């Protein structure tokens, strides 16, 4: 009744359809349990969130660094970026890790809770800071009222969920081609279309 | 699962967890921090 | 300069035992190439040596009559010096194993109180384990608090034959 | 009773009963007992409010030195720049202090365990005067502003003295990583908020990065 | 009828027997005046292996 993952095999029984981006693959039976199903769908819309905006980061920066701006590749971005800044590091790490503690802090126990964390404790904001779903949340997250609509928000779920795979998937690929390339993801999208016969994963010493 | 992840509760739990996690706590002690007799007071 | 000991860093038994480290772990620096893999080590080795020597004296630690750094361990005697650190902070020990004490009684009164109490011997209940390892930092206040209300012991419900 | 310390999932099971500055934070269930629960309120109170005045003693005078008004030394060496004066008596201090406190400190030890047990035979003339009205909480010891109908004033008392003791506690830290006074290691943060952090300033966590 | 009801906890007070001070609970007690009616059995079994012995009527008293 829905297309699976592999043409004529049986899906699961803890999986029928109904999650957001389902395709029936599950091979080690993982986030069979509810709880267990509850924490990984969260797992994956936090680490397709992720995966999108450093994905769409780095290609900003290649393709400005490729235009001729005074952007590093993505790789050792770190290294060179550090050295001519004034704010240090450590203070840099604690800072992020200090402000990420409490948002992840109060997005953790909305999961354990669900619709806890709007009952005006965080400077009184009862309407908002309340998920309508599951790793979902509103209010405060949607500006544009886009989620007003089953029938919208059911497909647009699905297009988040089916960008973000391929997002992180494409990231995989950006630390495997750097690796065997030492060159920016752009340079070498544009490396293969000048040559698609020649240059290819094959002929370059390394992955053979 | 749940067959596995309570199988992974006798002898895993108690022999390969704490194990596992005390040495490499007092080994990674001793690496970083070189050979202490004293309170270093 | 206490039960007729001397300071590590006056000692001539000190140093002579630590030349002979130096150069005994210098006699194997000739057998290899001034910049590979075994000359890296045995370059970390020497240095781990000097910092030792370094670290262990300068520290109050003392040495009798053979060079190797000797310990003060009676209360008082190590208070009235700068000898109090080497021993006579047990407190540590103290602190952890009365926390493993605390820890397995906790999990063994709070188990007893279920349906057959042994196979969660043998299975251990994971989510309570790690529950009751967080919970027991404050473990002397909850074994003095446990002492006064009388529920740390028995009366007479033991299997004695006396 | 007062708004939790966490927006959810955190139910504790002793704190639902009504109780000064009662925020529902017991993580290790320390006060699950009614009597160490009545016990450790009323430790709460008495360090709160010795550190209330440490911190007021410590922070109100660096305000003045920091500015320029006296030439007092700061906290961490302020003992070591009492004795050297030549009108100065020896270290009796310790001793004087733990007979005079010892003296009190009884009489508020056995009034916890019998609340309100000043008979009239024991002290010359004000025998009667020492009745307190709850654990914690006397009468004749203060004279104004107490005679009011609602309670939650204690609220801030009980919030000024938590406050006060992460302060002392800082100033301990602060003073240990650094060298400086409280209000030294404040005015440096200023200046340069990035650059003095725990984080990177002090030798407080091991970061060796310097690439 | 003159044994403790059926069903109750007691505790064992034979001085030489494995579950001495201990309790268990009291599964039947037989009327026809043999020497041990009140038979009993313990959740924990004994150097043997057995787990439920008979006792008399004065070794037997009530939990705590
Ligand atoms: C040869 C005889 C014999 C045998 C076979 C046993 C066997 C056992 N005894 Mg026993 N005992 C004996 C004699 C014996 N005993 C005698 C003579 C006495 C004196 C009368 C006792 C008194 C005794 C007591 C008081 C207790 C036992 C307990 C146990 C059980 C221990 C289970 C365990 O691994 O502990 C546990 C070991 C651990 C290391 C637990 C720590 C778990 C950590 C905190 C979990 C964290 C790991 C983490 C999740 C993993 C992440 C790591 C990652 C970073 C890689 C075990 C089945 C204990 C029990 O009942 O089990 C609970 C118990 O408390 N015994
Ligand atoms: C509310 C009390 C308080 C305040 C206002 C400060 C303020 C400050 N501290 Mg301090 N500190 C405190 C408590 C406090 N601390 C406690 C309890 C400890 C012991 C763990 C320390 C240990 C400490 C060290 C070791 C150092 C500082 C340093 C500093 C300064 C730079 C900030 C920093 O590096 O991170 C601050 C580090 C912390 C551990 C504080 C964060 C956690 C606190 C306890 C939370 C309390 C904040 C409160 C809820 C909200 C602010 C209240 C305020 C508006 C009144 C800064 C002016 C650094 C410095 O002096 O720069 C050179 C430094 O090296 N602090
Ligand atoms: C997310 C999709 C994606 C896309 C669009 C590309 C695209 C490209 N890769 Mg790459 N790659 C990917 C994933 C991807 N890769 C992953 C996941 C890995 C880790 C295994 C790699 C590892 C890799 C290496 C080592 C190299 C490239 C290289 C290249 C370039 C030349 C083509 C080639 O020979 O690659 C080889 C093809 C593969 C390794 C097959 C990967 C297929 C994955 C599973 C994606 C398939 C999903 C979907 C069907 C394709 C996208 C749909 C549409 C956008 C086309 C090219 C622009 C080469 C380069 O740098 O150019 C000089 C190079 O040497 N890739
Ligand atoms: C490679 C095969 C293998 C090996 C080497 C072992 C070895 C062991 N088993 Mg295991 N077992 C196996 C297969 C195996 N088993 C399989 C296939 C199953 C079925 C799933 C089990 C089910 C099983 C159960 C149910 C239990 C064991 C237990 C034990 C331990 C014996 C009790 C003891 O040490 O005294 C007891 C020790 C104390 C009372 C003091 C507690 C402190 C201890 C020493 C800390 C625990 C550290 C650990 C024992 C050392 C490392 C373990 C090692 C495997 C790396 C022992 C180390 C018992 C156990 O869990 O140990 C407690 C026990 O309850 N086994
Ligand atoms: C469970 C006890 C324990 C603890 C507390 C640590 C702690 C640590 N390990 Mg480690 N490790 C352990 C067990 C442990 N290890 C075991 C059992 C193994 C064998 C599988 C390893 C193998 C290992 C390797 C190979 C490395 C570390 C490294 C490190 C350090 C950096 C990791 C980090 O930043 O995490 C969080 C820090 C919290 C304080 C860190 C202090 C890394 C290191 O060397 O640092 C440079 C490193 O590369 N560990
Ligand atoms: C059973 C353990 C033990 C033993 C064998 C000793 C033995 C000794 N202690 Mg001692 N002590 C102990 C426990 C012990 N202590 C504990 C638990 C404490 C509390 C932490 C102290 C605190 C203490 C102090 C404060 C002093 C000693 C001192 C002494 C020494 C002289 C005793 C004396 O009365 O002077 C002479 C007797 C003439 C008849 C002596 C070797 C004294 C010392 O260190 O010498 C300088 C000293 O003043 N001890
Ligand atoms: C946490 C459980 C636990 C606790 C609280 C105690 C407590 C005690 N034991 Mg004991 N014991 C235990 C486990 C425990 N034991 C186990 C598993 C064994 C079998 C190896 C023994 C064998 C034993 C002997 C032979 C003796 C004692 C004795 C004693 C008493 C003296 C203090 C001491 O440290 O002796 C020493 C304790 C040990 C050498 C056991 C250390 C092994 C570790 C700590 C046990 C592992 C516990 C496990 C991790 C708990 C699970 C945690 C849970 C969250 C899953 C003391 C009340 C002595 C006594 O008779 O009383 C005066 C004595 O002679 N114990
Ligand atoms: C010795 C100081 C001290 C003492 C005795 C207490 C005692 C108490 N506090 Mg409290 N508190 C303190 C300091 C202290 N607090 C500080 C400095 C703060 C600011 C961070 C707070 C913030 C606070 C809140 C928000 C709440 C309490 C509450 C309570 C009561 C709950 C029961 C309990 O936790 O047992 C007593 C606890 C102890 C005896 C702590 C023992 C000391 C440990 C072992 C060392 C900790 C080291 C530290 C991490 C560094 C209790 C009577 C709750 C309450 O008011 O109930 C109505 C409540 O919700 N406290
Ligand atoms: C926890 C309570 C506490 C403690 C233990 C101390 C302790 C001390 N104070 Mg202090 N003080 C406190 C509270 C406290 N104070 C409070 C609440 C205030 C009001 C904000 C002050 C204001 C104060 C001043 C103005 C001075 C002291 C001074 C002193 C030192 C010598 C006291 C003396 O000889 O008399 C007074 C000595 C005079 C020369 C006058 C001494 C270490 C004196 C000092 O040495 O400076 C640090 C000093 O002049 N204190
Ligand atoms: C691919 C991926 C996960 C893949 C998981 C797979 C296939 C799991 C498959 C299965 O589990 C199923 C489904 C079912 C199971 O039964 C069986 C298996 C088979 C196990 C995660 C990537 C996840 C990737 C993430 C989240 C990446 C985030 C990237 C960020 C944040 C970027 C930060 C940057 O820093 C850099 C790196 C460089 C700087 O120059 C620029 C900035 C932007 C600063």
């Amino acid at each position: 009744d829905r297309p699976l993952w592999s043409p004529g095999s049986e899906p699961p029984a803890w999986l029928d359809g109904s999650l957001a981006g389902d395709y029936g693959f599950d091979p080690l039976h993982l986030s069979e349990e509810p709880e267990m199903r509850k924490w990984m769908v969260q797992a994956e819309l936090v680490h397709c969130r992720w995966a999108m905006l450093g994905v769409a980061g780095i290609l900003f920066t290649s393709i400005g660094a490729k235009a001729g701006g005074n952007f590093p590749d993505w790789y050792d971005a770190g290294k060179e970026l550090q050295k001519n800044s004034d704010i240090p590091l450590g203070s840099l790490i604690f800072t992020e890790l200090l402000l990420f503690g409490w948002v992840e802090t109060k997005r953790l126990y909305d999961l354990r809770n669900p619709g806890s964390q709007g009952d005006g404790s965080f400077l009184g904001i009862t309407d908002g800071l309340k998920g309508k779903e599951n790793g979902y949340p509103g209010g405060l997250f949607d500006p544009m009222g886009m989620s007003k609509n089953e029938a919208s928000f059911k497909e647009a779920k699905q297009k988040e969920v089916k960008n973000g795979r391929l997002a992180m998937l494409a990231f995989v690929g950006f630390i495997a081609q750097h690796h065997a390339t030492h060159k920016s993801p752009i340079d070498n999208l544009l490396d293969h279309v000048a040559d698609p016969f020649h240059v290819t994963f094959a002929t370059n010493g390394v992955s053979i | 699962m749940k067959d596995f992840t309570t199988y992974l509760s006798t002898a895993p739990v108690v022999g390969l967890g704490w194990a596992i996690f005390t040495s490499g706590l007092l080994i990674e002690i001793n690496r970083f921090f070189p050979d202490p007799l004293v309170f270093s007071f | 300069d206490i039960a007729g000991l001397t300071p590590c860093s006056e000692s001539k038994a000190y140093n002579k035992l630590e030349r002979k480290e130096l150069k005994v772990l210098d006699k194997r620096l000739k057998q290899y190439e001034p910049g590979s893999a075994p000359y890296l080590a045995l370059q970390a080795t020497k240095e781990r040596t000097e910092n030792r020597f370094k670290t262990y004296a300068k520290q109050g630690l003392l040495c009798g009559n053979d060079g190797l750094p000797h310990l003060i361990s009676d209360p008082g005697l190590a208070l009235r010096f700068n000898h109090a650190g080497e021993v006579f902070i047990t407190f540590g020990f103290l602190y952890v194993a009365g926390y493993i004490g605390h820890v397995g009684r906790q999990y063994i009164i709070l188990s007893k109180e279920d349906a057959k109490p042994t196979d969660k011997e043998i299975i251990l209940d994971v989510p309570l384990a790690l529950k009751l390892a967080f919970q027991g930092w404050a473990w002397p206040l909850a074994s003095i608090q446990e002492l006064r209300n009388g529920s740390l012991l028995e009366k007479d419900e033991n299997i004695t034959v006396s | 009773d007062r708004p939790l310390w966490y927006p959810g999932a955190t139910p504790p099971a002793h704190l639902d009963g009504s109780m000064l500055g009662d925020y529902g934070f017991d993580p290790l269930r320390l006060g699950t007992n009614p009597d160490r629960m009545k016990w450790f309120r009323e430790a709460e109170l008495t360090n709160g409010r010795w550190a209330m005045a440490a911190v007021v003693g410590i922070l109100f005078t660096d305000v003045f030195t920091s500015i320029g008004l006296v030439g007092l030394p700061k906290w961490w060496e302020a003992g070591a720049q009492t004795y050297p004066i030549d009108n100065q008596t020896l270290r009796t201090l310790a001793i004087i202090e733990f007979l005079l406190f010892g003296w009190v400190e009884t009489k508020r030890l056995y009034d916890l365990r019998n609340p309100g047990s000043q008979g009239d035979g024991s002290f010359l003339g004000i025998t009667d005067g020492l009745k307190g009205t709850e654990n914690g909480y006397p009468g004749g010891i203060f004279d104004p502003l107490g005679y009011s109908k609602t309670s939650p004033e204690k609220l801030d008392e009980l919030q000024n003295g938590r406050l006060a003791m992460l302060a002392f506690l800082g100033f301990a830290s602060t003073a240990a990583v650094n060298g400086q006074g409280p209000i030294e290691s404040l005015q440096t943060h200023l200046a340069d908020p990035f650059h003095v952090t725990f984080a990177t300033n002090g030798v407080s966590i091991p970061h060796f990065t310097e690439f | 009828e003159i044994g403790p009801k059926r069903g109750s906890l007691v505790k064992v007070l034979r001085p030489e027997s494995y579950w001495y001070n201990q309790v268990g609970k009291v599964v039947s007690v037989d009327q026809s005046g043999i020497r041990y009616p009140v038979v009993v059995r313990f959740e924990n079994q004994n150097y043997a292996g057995v787990s439920t012995n008979n006792y008399a009527l004065d070794e037997i008293e009530e939990v705590k």
